[PDB]
């Protein structure tokens, strides 16, 4: 099937936040991605918050374009993956251990 | 409890305008709303700062004075938290909250001179380096701008919804003045202190003002603003400006010069330029007056190092900015920028996440640019 | 021959003082000893920037402009490296390093312009986000710097050792001026800007100058330094000021107010101040008026943007300053600091290092501080 | 013997630098470093170099202390090792293939 990935789900980044605009994407498919790097505005009704990377890897595809707005949480925004060898198998869209 | 801080530190600060705060006080004015965001924010803001405290070097953690900001900010978070699940519908609830509320500003009244104790017992007490230096500064920068903001959050209810029927300034939304005419917090915080320098120096400069209002030339000046703030930098600035006068003035035959206030309007800022010729700041030397703790004063009106960073503090919060430019033989200008519209004026807030960490475990780098030897070779021979 | 980039690329630079340039021309002037510096000195500089226009995006390395760039600055290198291994003994060697020197002045004449339109090229042609733009900012401040430095290098070289008999400013050291008269400079900068504004604006304000040397009190102000660099900073900030105070008032019935010149010395700077009432510029766009092609003339005496940014590079260059304060909806103070004392005057020079390359491969990170949403929620219910 | 080990020698940092000062150090025995890092200011009759870690590993031993004048090119200034399990075997003072 497809190698060991990861859905990078969109959090609540703030108490009370039910659904967010993908405002930028900060990082391009295919590069590397640390724990901490930034990965996304979110806008909210509220703030525009810097969405961090929390977990080290590769982004193999881009989920959620720029520019939607009212993305509920829980939305798979994108994908990651283990090694950079392992993105082509996502162009078209549990040992992770 | 730390997972609760590690979660709720997690969350981004909602930063609000002076707009949102005057229109929910004027037009709004629901309690309900206000608990519903209170309850929610303030432990975030907390569980951001108390992230960032445990980041210290730990020689400063270990301070007593450290230990028990943390244990006081550990307490508020943990009595706002318990209201997470109850309801606004039940009116003791909204009372219980507000004397909560009320308990944790008093709790918070000691925490400026407490963190002070503490910073200024470890500068003195152990060996001090300018890495751990510039992060002192970057954490107080943030530590007391959260503080500020706890502080406008709390006034605001409280004010609001406190149902004191005799309040002392009755026009105003909680703190905020939606007329606040700025010469006139000018003039209030020149008067007091100049009785302060009078007292110890027994002589103060006299103050001249002078407006242009831009936006509509004849017209006094005024802004949508928390006027206890803009008294605050006022103030600080005034008691610089008169110092550096006296001082420099005392063995002269001269006379003392004024101190000069400027206050403009335009379609984006007020700004407010006070103007002394008390003999001016090396360029070398400018950075440092924003250290805290910096004083050239005997450690009279200066010896503390906090009248400037913290009036800076308290100019970038709303989107403005305080600075400061000298000409070394003659004097200083000092300019408060605001915003000059209330839209605008959105709260500035310090956020706990990866950009900060990276702040407490930077690490020396080379630098970028040159330098050059403490003893260059004599271009003699 | 990329080894050899490699290797001179990891040399630092050797700052040199104002000081030093002047003990060395005055009491030395030994052309051996400036040989054994400048053949090591001048590949060190030049590498040290070569390695950073390599870091540079592969759009922009791609444009002809700046191919053509590496090309001369490649042929530059290859041509003082051939002077590693020859004997100062030898007269000939000397002589030809001295056509050589000229040469590659020559050469570089162009290198401003050629990495303008680079970058003008690329910027109109690919789209442009900040992460890159902060890039080309801060690519071309220390690439330009390093220009500044070449120059100067060359310049004290040639017209020491150049052997002529006829030399256009006698008394000078090299390029510099040992008693460098600051408001004659003043004034020559402002004849020669008015002369343009006058061109097309068919008027220009009035300068006054005025002085005070805290140093020595009736005296006037006289400082070791190149002029020429004073001059063009001078001259750039005469013009942003009179286009301002023109354009503003041209639909007024006022009549111009002057351009105005303060000039102090302290025990460690030399302080120019130019105010201008032109209107000013809110605080928000400050920073930006420093970007290389920011500019608000028609794309008159603006147009390019490299007035200040330049400006600035010359100010920083010799460890000074140039900095900008406005009070929006009157007008604006441009202050140029200078080192009161030469022997304080050190060379400030890009190095690169890995803090360099960190610059060019940095990626954003999240802001530290808080931001609002660009549709804040709406407090009236 | 010790385990596998590196010798920072103090190179020609500058063309003509034949010496340099031990300014200050960077870093502390027993820290990490990586490739880059900020070593130590050295100070010659020019300037006042930042010298920078060529090679990742761990601090060891400094065998060349804060503020010595002098150092003649190819001093060894310090001890580098590959895991932080070997610094203590340094105290009282070819595998790294
Ligand atoms: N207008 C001014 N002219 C000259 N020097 C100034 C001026 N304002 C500030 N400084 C310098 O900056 C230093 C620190 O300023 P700051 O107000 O922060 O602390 P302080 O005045 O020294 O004590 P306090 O905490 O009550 O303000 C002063 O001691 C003084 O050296
Ligand atoms: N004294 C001033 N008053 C108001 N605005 C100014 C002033 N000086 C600079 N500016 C603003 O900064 C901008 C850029 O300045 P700069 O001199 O760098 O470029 P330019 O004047 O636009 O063209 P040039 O390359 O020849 O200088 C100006 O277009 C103007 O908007
Ligand atoms: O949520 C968000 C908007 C909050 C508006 C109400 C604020 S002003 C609560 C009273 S401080
Ligand atoms: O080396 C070092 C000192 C150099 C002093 C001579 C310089 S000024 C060469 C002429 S530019
Ligand atoms: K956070
Ligand atoms: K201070
Ligand atoms: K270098
Ligand atoms: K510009
Ligand atoms: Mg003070
Ligand atoms: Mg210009």
């Amino acid at each position: 099937s497809y190698p060991p990935h990861m859905q990078v789900l969109l959090p609540a980044l703030s108490p009370t936040m039910t659904m967010g605009t993908v405002q930028r994407w900060e990082k391009k498919v295919g590069e590397k991605l640390s724990e901490g790097d930034l990965l996304a505005e979110i806008e909210t009704d509220k703030a525009t918050i810097g969405f961090e990377v929390q977990e080290e890897g590769y982004l193999a595809k881009i989920l959620v374009p720029e520019g939607t707005r009212d993305v509920p949480l829980g939305t798979p925004l994108c994908i990651i993956v283990e090694k950079e060898a392992d993105i082509s198998a996502f162009a078209d869209y549990t040992d992770l251990k | 409890v730390p997972k609760q801080i590690e979660r709720y530190s997690r969350f981004s600060p909602s930063p609000l305008s002076i707009k949102q705060f005057l229109d929910f006080g004027r037009d709004n004015a629901c309690e309900k709303t206000s608990y519903m965001f209170l309850r929610k924010e303030l432990p975030v803001r907390l569980a951001n700062t108390m992230r960032e405290v445990n980041l210290l070097p730990d020689n400063l953690l270990n301070r007593p004075s450290v230990g028990l900001v943390q244990s006081w900010y550990m307490q508020s978070f943990l009595e706002l938290l318990e209201y997470e699940n109850k309801s606004p519908e039940d009116p003791q609830v909204l009372d219980n909250f507000l004397q909560v509320l009320i308990k944790v500003r008093n709790r918070h009244n000691d925490v400026v001179p407490t963190m002070a104790q503490g910073v200024i017992e470890y500068k003195e007490k152990f060996g001090f380096d300018p890495f751990i230096s510039t992060n002192i500064q970057y954490f107080l920068d943030r530590f007391y701008t959260n503080r500020i903001s706890f502080r406008m959050l709390i006034n605001q209810h409280t004010l609001l919804f406190g149902g004191d029927t005799n309040p002392v300034h009755p026009k105003h939304i909680g703190s905020i003045d939606p007329t606040c005419n700025v010469a006139d917090v000018v003039k209030d915080a020149y008067e007091t202190a100049k009785m302060l320098c009078e007292q110890y120096y027994l002589v103060a400069p006299e103050l001249e003002v002078e407006e242009f209002n831009a936006k509509a030339p004849d017209k006094p000046i005024q802004v949508v603003y928390v006027p206890s703030h803009l008294f605050h930098m006022l103030f600080e600035l005034f008691k610089n400006s008169m110092r550096a006068t006296v001082e420099l003035y005392e063995d002269r035959k001269e006379g003392y010069p004024a101190v000069k206030t400027l206050v403009t309007l335009g379609k984006e800022d007020l700004s407010i330029k006070i103007s002394d010729l008390g003999g001016g700041v090396p360029l070398r030397k400018i950075d440092r007056l924003f250290n805290y703790m910096y004083s050239t004063a005997p450690r009279p009106l200066a010896g503390f190092g906090y009248g400037l960073p913290i009036s800076r503090l308290y100019a970038r919060y709303f989107q403005g900015d305080l600075k400061l430019y000298s000409m070394e033989g003659v004097g200083t200008d000092a300019v408060i920028y605001l915003k000059a519209l209330s839209s605008e004026s959105f709260e500035r807030l310090p956020v706990f996440n990866k950009s900060a960490w990276r702040h407490y475990k930077t690490t020396p780098e080379a630098d970028d640019w040159s330098n050059p030897s403490s003893e260059p070779r004599d271009a003699s021979k």
